[PDB]
């Protein structure tokens, strides 16, 4: 009865089924779980929102094209402006989370194509002037809920202040490294003959126990299509990507005034 | 033959019944039944479905 | 005193009531019992008495001696000797015997009847006689072959005077009522010649037999009523 | 016992799927909070008391109203207005008669109470005094009243209650007098076969439960004779199902009843309220 | 290697295989038996007919459109001219039955639409005229093999001799309650994506343990889609559906000439 | 199921209850309750203040 292709998730009051799934990934093999007193930093008891903000968050849907080059968020960025988390987030200089990443993509037995889900750790991009290096700004690299997209190609600006955002070249990552190496990663493929969904349970990854969630993205999310997509009846068809993540064993530290980071 | 049964609680207790008639029609109404099998309606199904199984297996 | 609440029914008289009350001649020495001979205990011990049905009540018969006596000859007719249905309340025939009756105090009745028939021919009178109960819901049986494939038994007149047909407790309902009802309608009785009857010479060519019905050990009655075969100016 | 308390649990993340079934099996959704959101424990003292059959049926519910009058009756019309009688039934008023129809089959005691009002006619025919009513059972099959004074009301063996007026409402309990095993709120057929090439007409038959119910008469009269002022009575009638079984639920009654049948009435088979829009808060 | 969706039943000389059902349901969770001693009401030796009329008799075959309101039998009028079972019934005054119903309908995984299968319990129908009320006639209330049809419209007929039929409006259920609560009464669903059979095992069910099965049906059997037939191909496409019906456990009591009801 | 208790007394003594109905909102007043807390309300102060000793030390 039971199968590796139907799973559900509860997280909070959040649940999800999938009846086209391809087991789920572990990243590294490691459940995320609360900071132990022996590997503790700050002192001052810790908030642990649990089921306020350890749910299922929805992202705004992108649409898959025969001409899309990929897909990108950093997280907690993504989550950033996601109810209870996100005013824990804020309110905190402090915070560490694991999570559950759950990518939807559904199409027909009619359709082909094969999406690479890659959770990358410090997944530092490069930026889009050759006057500067290292030249990316807050808010180009933060771009919450709505991520970004890749590019086929390269056109770094003219003038320094024109170009503090992400080369994201699809085939180097958007950071100097080989695409089809992105496997070693943690990661789950959506080819649609086979699956609708990819499910990554991510630990806490940092040299910290614990962090400033507002300077710092722990994770990327890479959605990149390995096999355009192809529909014989409409080359121009679109079918919906839908992101939802789950924080989880979310715990900070460094109570104060919230954070209001610039929008400009 | 006296009767002797609880009461249902009150916003803070046991109660008396002598039955008066040789019919039992004649008497007041039934005690209180929690009996229920809401499965036999909610799922009258051959074969067990185990909740957590696919329905569909 | 006592406090107490009165409740509804409070000072009603109702006529199936079943209370205790004052005497009005207290301290009275009643006459000693004897026994007499014939006590009753139920009116389902009259029921289960033979009682002649009417059975020949057709215009100058009923209402005379003549009304009981069923015409038999040795002509052997196909045509039915008999029919009736078995409303044992309602039925013109049915209600006037002892156990038609008793069934017009109730309004229900369940179990199994019995017909007696005795053939009072001459001794020299030879015979076979069909009686069939056909259970509800077909053609009215008019014809022998029909009657057959009910309930029915084969009557051989001879030393043995008398022969019973059952007509078996077969219902949809637990109880059937005691009126005329389609709902409760309980089926057909007929007798025809098997064979016919037959006499030598100096012998009648035409002779009766009486029906009797009486209630078996399985029949009860429920739900006491007035009847309506008693009245009265007002 | 009391319904269902809640487990604390946490998340999942596993194979076990309880969000997801098939409801092509005729089986309903069976999950709880505790499948699909983390819940804390929730110690449940509440109870299905009130929802029990005997619960939901312990009321005095009416089920009729009668008239009758006590007056010097001089035509034919005005003899018949001393008197009443009644086919006993649940389906001259709406409100116990849908919460019976939940319901196809029952099985129950009935306890039956009464209440009965006077009033005055006219004010200068003088005055009346205080009147006792006889209200018999009239089994099927036991004469009928065709005078409020005919041998009838002598009742030697069909149950009366005589009720003064100003007393108590008058009560009765009556068992389950079903001639099956249980009372049938529903039913799909016919009193009789009609047959090839009969001569009895097919034209004006019913069908359902009116072709096979018959749970007597109640007669009703004022037992006094007429005095110079003309009394007028009202005598509700008031049926409580007691001790009570019930088999195979039904949906409710959605649309008004128009007679003893299941039938509706073609201005009045639209109960809903159409919403705005299907994004209605 | 055994399925909910893989099922054989065999009853007296005929058997029944579905790839594609949803479990079975049985009617109140009861299987159908035979009257015991102590539950007995005639008395005399009933008969017991066993293979010869406990065996799937199948009907004449509908066919479902994208304008089709549904479809009523009720039972044992749908099977009462069907081989030994019909011959049993009508030489019988009493008679109970259970059944198996088996509603056959497959289409392609391009086809979508859904019937309910509903199992009533004295299913009582309004009549088609306002002068009266319960004014059916016998032959109109018991149709036989070929059922009766439900519309979306109710036009009760000027003359009370025109409208001695049902009123069989679907959304009332043809009896005045709201057709979204049918799933009260013993159901499946057929939904063509999922499955293509509905199983319901019904006991005997009456307030009586036997009745006259000429005057009374114990069940209807009622079809709705639920969701409307559509094909893109082909908006105008037509499925059959078909019904195979067992009687089980049948006992009749009463023998004696052949029922033959009016035929007008 | 006679309940038999103290009467509370007159000028110069038991009395006898049975409950009628199946509803403890049916039956009639409370016992006495004699019980009270005054310091509730009257002293709820978080450290013990000893009436000899000073309120303030
Ligand atoms: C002078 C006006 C008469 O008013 C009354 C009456 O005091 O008598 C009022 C009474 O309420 C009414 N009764 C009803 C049932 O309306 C009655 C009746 O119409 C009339 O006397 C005979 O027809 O007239
Ligand atoms: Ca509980
Ligand atoms: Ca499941
Ligand atoms: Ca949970
Ligand atoms: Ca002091
Ligand atoms: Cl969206
Ligand atoms: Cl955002
Ligand atoms: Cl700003
Ligand atoms: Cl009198
Ligand atoms: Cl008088
Ligand atoms: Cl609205
Ligand atoms: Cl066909
Ligand atoms: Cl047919
Ligand atoms: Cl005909």
């Amino acid at each position: 009865g039971y199968s590796d292709r139907v799973r559900q998730i509860t997280l909070g009051n959040s649940t999800i089924t999938t009846q086209e799934a391809a087991n789920a990934v572990v990243a590294y093999g490691e459940w995320p779980s609360y900071l132990d007193d022996k590997e503790a930093n700050p002192i001052d008891a810790p908030t642990e929102p649990d089921v306020s903000s350890n749910r299922f968050y929805t992202l705004d849907s992108v649409q898959w094209k025969s001409t899309s080059r990929g897909w990108w968020w950093k997280l907690p960025d993504a989550l950033k402006d996601m109810g209870m988390f996100g005013q824990n987030m804020y309110y905190h200089y402090l915070g560490r989370s694991g999570y559950t990443v759950h990518v939807q993509c559904n199409a027909s037995k009619f359709h082909q194509g094969a999406l690479g889900v890659f959770a990358i750790p410090e997944y530092v991009m490069a930026c889009n002037t050759e006057a500067k290096t290292s030249y990316v700004s807050y808010v180009n690299a933060n771009p919450g809920e709505k991520g970004g997209v890749f590019d086929n190609a390269y056109n770094p600006s003219a003038e320094a202040s024109e170009g503090r955002k992400f080369a994201a070249l699809d085939y180097l990552l958007g950071c100097g490294v080989l695409a089809g190496n992105a496997f070693v990663y943690p990661h789950q493929i959506i080819n649609l003959r086979t699956n609708n969904s990819a499910t990554l349970v991510l630990p806490y990854v940092n040299s910290l126990a614990i962090d400033c969630m507002a300077k710092h993205n722990n994770w990327g999310l890479v959605i990149l299509p390995l096999c355009k997509l192809d529909y014989a009846p409409n080359s121009s068809t679109e079918i919906p990507i839908t992101v939802t993540i789950a924080p989880m064993f979310t715990e900070f530290n460094g109570l104060r005034n919230i954070t209001v980071p610039a929008t400009q | 033959g006296a009767q002797v049964s609880s009461q249902k609680v009150g916003a803070h207790v046991n109660y008396t019944t002598i039955n008066y008639y040789k019919d039992s029609a004649s008497n007041a109404a039934s005690k209180l039944d929690f009996s229920q099998d809401p499965s036999k309606f909610t799922e009258p199904v051959k074969d067990i479905m185990i909740k957590t199984a696919p329905a569909l297996n | 005193g006592l406090p107490t609440m009165l409740t509804p029914g409070s000072s009603q008289f109702l006529t199936s009531d079943d209370f205790q009350s004052p005497c009005a001649l207290p301290n009275f020495d009643v006459t000693p019992p004897i026994h007499i001979p014939g006590e009753v205990f139920n009116m389902m011990e009259l029921a289960e008495i033979d009682s002649m049905i009417p059975m020949n009540s057709v215009t100058g018969k009923a209402n005379t001696m003549e009304m009981y006596p069923i015409p038999l000859d040795d002509k052997g007719s196909a045509t039915p000797i008999f029919s009736i249905s078995l409303s044992p309340a309602s039925d013109k025939r049915l209600q006037y015997t002892m156990l038609g009756e008793i069934l017009n105090y109730y309004t229900h009745w369940t179990g199994s009847l019995r017909f007696t028939f005795l053939f009072c021919g001459s001794m020299m009178a030879t015979g076979k006689i069909l009686l069939s109960y056909s259970p509800p819901g077909a053609k009215p049986p008019t014809t022998r072959k029909d009657a057959m494939l009910g309930t029915h038994i084969i009557w051989d007149l001879g030393l043995q005077s008398s022969c019973t047909m059952l007509a078996p407790w077969i219902s949809n309902t637990v109880y059937r009522r005691c009126i005329k009802d389609d709902f409760t309608e309980g089926g057909y009785i007929t007798c025809f010649y098997q064979t016919r009857i037959v006499v030598p010479s100096g012998t009648p060519t035409s002779m009766f037999m009486l029906a009797f019905v009486s209630a078996c050990p399985d029949f009860s009655v429920r739900l006491l009523r007035d009847t309506n075969h008693i009245s009265q100016r007002t | 016992p009391t319904a269902q308390s809640t487990p604390l649990t946490s998340g999942v993340n596993s194979q076990e799927v309880p969000a997801l079934t098939a409801v092509e099996t005729g089986a309903s959704g069976q999950a709880v909070p505790s499948d699909v959101i983390e819940t804390r424990h929730v110690v449940n003292y509440k109870t299905r008391s009130e929802s029990t059959l005997e619960s939901f049926f312990g009321r005095s519910a009416c089920v009729t109203i009668l008239e009758v009058e006590n007056f010097n009756a001089t035509t034919d019309a005005d003899r018949k207005k001393q008197f009443t009688t009644w086919a006993i039934t649940y389906t001259d008023t709406v409100q116990l008669r849908r919460k019976l129809e939940f319901f196809t089959y029952s099985r129950f005691d009935l306890e039956m109470t009464f209440v009965i009002t006077e009033r005055y006619y006219a004010s200068n025919t003088g005055h009346a005094r205080n009147q006792v009513y006889q209200l018999m059972y009239i089994p099927p099959g036991a004469p009928r009243p065709t005078a409020w004074d005919d041998y009838t009301w002598q009742s030697s063996s069909n149950p009366s209650v005589f009720y003064t007026y100003g007393s108590a409402p008058p009560r009765m309990s009556i068992p389950y007098v079903g001639i099956a095993n249980a009372y049938s709120h529903f039913y799909d057929g016919f009193a009789r076969v009609p047959l090839k090439d009969e001569t009895v007409d097919s034209g004006d038959t019913y069908y359902g439960l009116v072709t096979i119910n018959d749970f007597g008469t109640l007669a009703v009269r004022v037992v006094n004779e007429y005095n110079p002022a003309r009394i007028t009575s009202k005598i509700r009638v008031y049926m409580k199902p007691k001790h009570v079984r019930c088999w195979c639920p039904r949906p409710p009654r959605a649309v008004p009843y128009r007679g003893e049948g299941v039938d509706f009435k073609q201005d009045s088979i639209t109960p809903l309220t159409a919403v705005e829009n299907i994004n209605t808060f």
